[PDB]
């Protein structure tokens, strides 16, 4: 942990390739959702890529 | 080098074991980056030897921790050292005082 | 024999000097301490604790 | 002490790819069906009349079967659950783009005469297909460029 | 709590010292512009709620 | 109407130290504009840099050279502080060979028409053996700011150097009184500049003049994707006569219409059976669809 | 290519009164917000043309602590009231205007004797209150232009009192950097601009004067 002190009270700073990885599902869902993925293989390969 | 000590830096990088000592005087005959030569005087030598010594360095290895050991020398090309004399640094040295 | 060492470089006595805020250029309001410390690197990396 | 961990078989694979398919209740049934009969080779091992039997429901006609099988096969990896050698091929080149530069040949050899490759032909094959030695050497080299084994990825 | 007690606090002459503002603007003006000191005791109108 | 500063004299104290004096100034503006200039010349001067070198026989820069004295590292942090100045073009290559014993400095670079050493004494390595030679090749560019080699395949053998394209050292400036003719309220802006030698001091000032005329020229006007095989037409598929027929009786043109339907509301439309929709099911999964998916915002502009 | 930076994309404006402002532009270079914002607060608090009252004279007052029987307040409030006068003097850079009232109420920017050049922003301003019935008030107030804020102390006949002037219409200018990116680039700045005035001008014309300023300081290097 370090410091904020930009930060509101309510928020924190939580790193993206950590937030990748704990919201995988989520991203998956929300690939599919909107066409840009067709199967969960594509959405799997896509979210690899880290396009 | 710290800069500011206390006088028992060379004394830790020497009785370590870390760096290259000068076993007998002489001069640097050979000087590289991964040897060292040395042209032994006449009075330190033993009755029918060719006196010279060599000294192979540490390049890269690997730690216990998975960290870097490397030397380099610290003498150039035909300048006279003595006994006990520091010839290479090893990790954490610098001209023969530990470098943290 | 520290403050002598100093007036030897020609640097202040009290170890303390004028600095400028590098983002508006104003001058702070006292004299900071600035000198050199021996800073170490641990083993506690953040690539290995992610 | 230590008592061991899980891990991902081809059959969990699939399984996987199974339950995130938007399945009806008896294509969920004879799709768990097909992928029970999947050997770790990726092939099938039982006809399709087995399974049909297997499901044990008589409403149910062998083509609906037959669609929730083209549908498996499209999984990761592309190939698996093929019927014999041909399939699988052609199942993997199916998913190739057109600009490949010999695809139709390809096809060709693996849809109507792959027993004359078997055997080492190269001249009844010749005369069959009508191709000279130029093309036809490309084109088997596409063919065996393929994976025989797609199960195997998951070893 | 340190930069809160330094700027509300008071020095006997400072620059800036016995002159009356409007309001805070004015006084944040002032201390901007280098003015005013920030420990200048002045008079200032203040209005508040109950 | 305020009176405009100009650049009065530049005195070249040394090959890398110089002072500009701008004058006249009005009152307030010598340290508004100092600050600034110091920001941007600090921030975005453009130079040249090493970024890659191939040494003849090395591999990786975690080895040694027979009869080099520095390491492979050594030698990339030596030519990593290597000035050049470059007046045709935004690459180069040079070329490095040396042999007996001695200093390998900066002077043993292969002669360039359009490349320009600044400080020829540069030491790069030192050769200790006497049948010792070196021969490298060093790849120089333009750009500014700092770039690692991590954030930019390659043969074995080409070793990346981080890049320093920032040729200002130092920036300071004071502001003094200027005694102009009639008027004693008038400053004097005094900049002093620590380069590497690679830039002249007057196309820096002008340099960030501009930089910071185009950046201000925002305030001066002040006010204020579906995968493609959804987007093919329903007769790609190669439907019955009457699945096609039922299709177009329903309105679904389009892959990305039919997929959002589900089996129930496929089963309940008059003129279509199960047999019908099993057919579709199956052409679809011939190229890895099903029925019942969900997708946002359709159509997308037809 | 080396040349060439990044410019503001999404500039939004947000009128929290009709002298309040807040200004957003984003995406810019790392570290150009504070320059920008520095050098516009800079010339905003310091360097700006305008009007102000600079002295005044009562005629019953002689000294800065006086007696003026009659009015609620004491001189001083009087010398308050009239530093936020606000004036918009289209002639010459010295205009002199006379008060002159009598009754029970307020006494206002209104009743100031009228004149061609002077055009007063806020009538509603209050200058005194007047309790008696018998009780009069009569000034002379003096406007001069200028640059910036300019204290009384600097400047040390008879009941002549002085008044520190503000030429500069800005009452208020604060800025703050943000962090923005570009899907490629994270490290980018983003400025925020909160600026009040006095009613002369609009806070935008403000800025787009200062900007005007300091762009204009730069001709003789800028290629």
């Amino acid at each position: 942990i370090t410091v904020g002190p930009y930060l509101r009270l309510h928020q924190c700073g939580l790193p993206k390739k950590m937030a990748l990885e704990l919201f995988k599902p989520f991203i998956y869902g929300k690939l599919e959702l909107r066409g840009l993925a067709t199967t969960i293989k594509a959405a799997k390969k896509m979210v690899e890529r880290e396009e | 080098k710290p800069l500011v000590g206390t006088g028992m830096e060379r004394a830790v990088a020497v009785d370590s074991g870390v760096t290259a000592v000068a076993k007998r005087g002489g001069v640097v005959q050979y000087v590289d980056a991964s040897r060292i030569v040395i042209k032994v005087n006449e009075d330190e030598m033993y009755p029918g030897e060719a006196g010279i010594d060599i000294y192979n360095l540490t390049k890269y290895t690997r730690s216990n921790q998975n960290t870097c050991i490397n030397q380099m020398p610290c003498v150039s090309l035909g300048e006279p050292v003595e006994r006990g004399d520091v010839l290479a640094d090893g990790p954490s040295t610098d001209l023969g005082e530990l470098a943290l | 024999e520290i403050k002598e060492l100093l007036k030897l470089g020609d640097l202040p006595t009290s170890g303390q000097i004028r600095l400028y805020d590098g983002r508006t250029g104003e001058q702070f309001e006292r004299p900071v301490t600035v000198g050199y410390m021996y800073m170490l690197k641990l083993n506690h990396l953040v690539d290995d604790k992610m | 002490v230590y008592q061991g961990e899980t891990t991902q078989t081809l059959q969990d694979y699939l399984m996987w790819q199974v339950e995130l398919t938007p399945f009806s209740d008896t294509d969920r049934a004879i799709a768990t069906s097909i992928v029970d009969a999947v050997d770790e080779t990726g092939y099938l091992t039982v006809p399709l009349e087995d399974i049909l039997e297997s499901i044990g429901d008589e409403e149910i006609d062998i083509d609906e079967v037959e669609a929730v099988l083209k549908r498996i096969q499209r999984f990761d990896p592309v190939g698996v659950a093929a019927k014999d050698l041909r399939d699988c091929l052609l199942i993997q080149l199916s998913q190739f783009d057109k600009t490949t530069p010999w695809l139709e040949e390809a096809r060709l050899i693996i849809s109507d005469h792959l027993d004359l490759l078997a055997n080492h032909d190269f001249r009844t094959l010749m005369r069959v297909t009508r191709l000279k030695e130029d093309v036809l050497k490309e084109a088997v080299n596409l063919i065996q460029s393929l994976d025989p084994r797609p199960g195997q990825s998951i070893q | 709590v340190l930069g809160l007690y330094y700027m509300t606090r008071d020095c006997v002459n400072a620059k800036g010292e016995g002159m009356v503002l409007t309001g805070p603007k004015e006084a944040e003006r002032l201390y901007r512009s280098g003015l005013a000191s920030l420990h200048a005791r002045v008079k200032v109108r203040i209005t508040e709620y109950e | 109407e305020f009176l405009k500063p100009r650049l009065v004299d530049i005195e070249q104290v040394s090959s890398t130290h110089a002072k500009v004096t701008l004058e006249p100034l009005e009152r307030g503006f010598g340290h508004t504009l100092g600050n600034a200039l110091r920001r941007i010349l600090l921030s975005s001067m453009p130079g040249c840099a090493v970024t890659e070198v191939e040494i003849d026989g090395v591999l990786h820069e975690y080895s040694t050279k027979e009869g080099v004295q520095e390491d492979i590292l050594e030698i990339l942090l030596n030519l990593k502080g290597l000035a050049v100045r470059v007046q045709g073009k935004d690459e180069v290559i040079l070329t490095l060979n040396k042999s007996g014993i001695g200093p390998v400095t900066a002077a043993d670079i292969t002669h360039d028409g359009d490349v320009e050493i600044v400080k020829p004494q540069h030491v790069i390595c030192h050769l200790t053996d006497e049948n010792a030679s070196i021969s490298m090749r060093i790849k120089v560019q333009r750009g500014r700011g700092y770039v690692p080699a991590s954030t930019r395949e390659r043969p074995i053998g080409r070793l990346l150097v981080d890049a320093c394209y920032s040729p200002v050292e130092r920036i300071a400036y004071n502001v003094e009184a200027a005694r102009v003719e009639q008027r004693t309220d008038l400053d004097k802006l005094v900049i002093e500049m620590e380069t590497n030698g690679t830039i002249d001091p007057e196309e820096a000032i002008r340099r960030a003049a501009t930089i910071l005329a185009e950046q201000l020229e925002a305030f001066v006007d002040l006010r204020d994707e579906f995968d493609p095989i959804l987007l093919r037409p329903v007769d790609d598929l190669e439907l019955t006569v009457r699945s096609a027929n039922c299709l177009k009786a329903e309105a679904i043109h389009y892959i990305g219409d039919l997929v959002q339907r589900t089996e129930v509301e496929l089963l309940k439309t008059p003129n279509l059976g199960k047999k019908s929709l099993t057919e579709i099911k199956d052409v679809l999964a011939s190229r890895g669809l099903s029925l019942g998916m969900r997708l946002e915002n359709w159509p997308p502009a037809s």
